[PDB]
DNA sequence: CTGCCTTCAG
């Protein structure tokens, strides 16, 4: 079966930069490769079909090239609305398959996250629950790791993370990490720690609190 | 002007079926095949199959044979996709996509998408918990245990909008949870109040939670 | 069995 191998999975650029997304095919697919853009929260839109033909409406800064197994989509000098995802898709019989996508994100200066930890509320504890919340806000680039420790022991169970998309104004990312325990479990330990590893410092940002404090 | 209007969002029980629609206008419906594509939240695109409305002929992705049934009605210029024996794995946005004048040409025009959620959960209002600290000050509120999406979170009835991060909901045993953070000057709290306002229209519920110091 | 063809046209 035909498999579309896109790269890079993510590419960081700036407005007025020229970027090239590649798409490779398991076999030769002649000229039969299409490109779609998809912006966060939206339906995809066709950019290019038959490797090089622009679809109606598509600005001429988009161009496609290639043949055989190797294809590319060039965006000559990026504009603000060009950040989003891009997928290739072959139109060489069936089954139709899409590349895994390239997410094109906007370059800024590095920012360390602002890390904040919160103990369970009295309201939650009254109901028999205990969620510990860590916010890691306005960092850049996107790649980050959060580790929880309980009394210096690493903890992976009960943790749920959520990430925002690159912000449109300030170009940062944010993340919440929530460790959910029962009241009983929570009250067996003293120290709760949210530790963030990010490019901007070799040392991780550590936020902690002690229950018995 | 090519337009594909899709039927609205579906909340459906596991084991049930759902049939969604794609009403076509602005071109000759019968002259072009109609494709269907699956996209799970935050993931890529998966081709299901197409129908040729001219002759009712179908072509499927082998994985969806038995799961998806594609039909069309010339009279109403409507394509349909029925999904059967629903599991949570079927929760996704589904698109209809206009295909080619010849079936092997590239698909061009995509519909708005139909969101399908497969769950046995019952309508449940959120529990809302204040997140107060244990120079800028960060506060939050934890919105836990609601179904279905969405909830809307504001702070001080919308008066506080900068420095807010409201995060995508995630599932905890078939109910949703989300948090929202707000960061404000230390001069403004606890001196002045900060309240998160959570609306859950599905349960006609509003929650107003004041953040107080511990 | 379920073919062939790649953009304004069976």
């Amino acid at each position: 079966e035909l498999q579309m191998t896109q790269s890079p999975a993510s590419l960081s650029a700036s407005v007025g930069e020229t970027v090239t997304i590649t798409c490779r095919a398991s076999e030769n697919i002649y000229s039969y490769l299409a490109w779609y853009q998809q912006k966060q929260g939206k339906s995809p839109q066709l950019l290019v079909y038959n490797a090089k033909t622009l679809a109606e409406g598509v600005p001429s800064r988009f161009s496609g090239s290639g043949s055989g197994t190797q294809f590319s989509l060039k965006i000559n000098s990026l504009q603000p609305e060009d950040f989003g995802s891009y997928y290739c898709q072959h139109h060489y019989g069936t089954p139709l398959t899409f590349g895994a996508g390239t997410k094109l994100e906007l370059k800024r200066a590095d920012a360390a996250p602002t890390v904040s930890i919160f103990p369970p509320s009295s309201e939650q504890l009254t109901s028999g629950g205990a969620s510990v919340v860590c916010f890691l806000n306005n960092f850049y680039p996107k790649d980050i790791n959060v580790k929880w420790k309980i009394d210096g022991s690493e903890r992976q169970n009960g943790v749920l993370n959520s990430w925002t998309d690159q912000d449109s104004k300030d170009s940062t990312y944010s993340m919440s990490s929530t460790l959910t325990l029962t009241k009983d479990e929570y009250e067996r330990h003293n120290s709760y720690t949210c530790e963030a590893t990010h490019k901007t410092s070799t040392s991780p940002i550590v936020k902690s609190f002690n229950r018995n404090e | 002007q090519v337009k594909l209007l899709e039927s609205g969002p579906e909340l459906v029980k596991p084991g049930a079926s759902v049939k969604m629609s794609c009403k076509a206008s602005g071109y000759t419906f019968t002259s072009y095949v109609m494709h269907w594509v699956k996209q799970k939240p935050g993931q890529g695109l998966e081709w299901i199959g197409y129908i040729n409305p001219y002759n009712d002929g179908t072509k499927y992705n082998e994985k969806f044979k038995g799961k998806a049934t594609l039909t069309s009605d010339k009279s109403s210029s409507t394509a349909y996709m029925e999904l059967s024996s629903l599991t949570s794995e079927d929760s996704a946005v589904y698109y209809c996509v206009r295909g080619g004048y010849r079936p092997y040409y590239a698909m061009d025009y995509w519909g708005q998408g139909t969101s399908v959620t497969v769950s046995s959960a019952k309508t449940t209002p959120p529990s809302v918990y204040p997140l107060a600290p244990g120079s800028m000050v960060t506060l939050g509120c934890l919105v836990k245990g609601y179904f279905p999406e969405p909830v809307t979170v504001t702070w001080n009835s919308g008066s506080l909008s900068s420095g807010v991060h409201t995060f995508p909901a995630v599932l905890q045993s078939d109910l949703y949870t989300l948090s929202s953070s707000v960061t404000v000057p230390s001069s403004t709290w606890p001196s002045e109040t900060v309240t998160c306002n959570v609306a859950h229209p599905a349960s006609s519920t509003k929650v107003d939670k004041k953040i107080v110091p511990r």
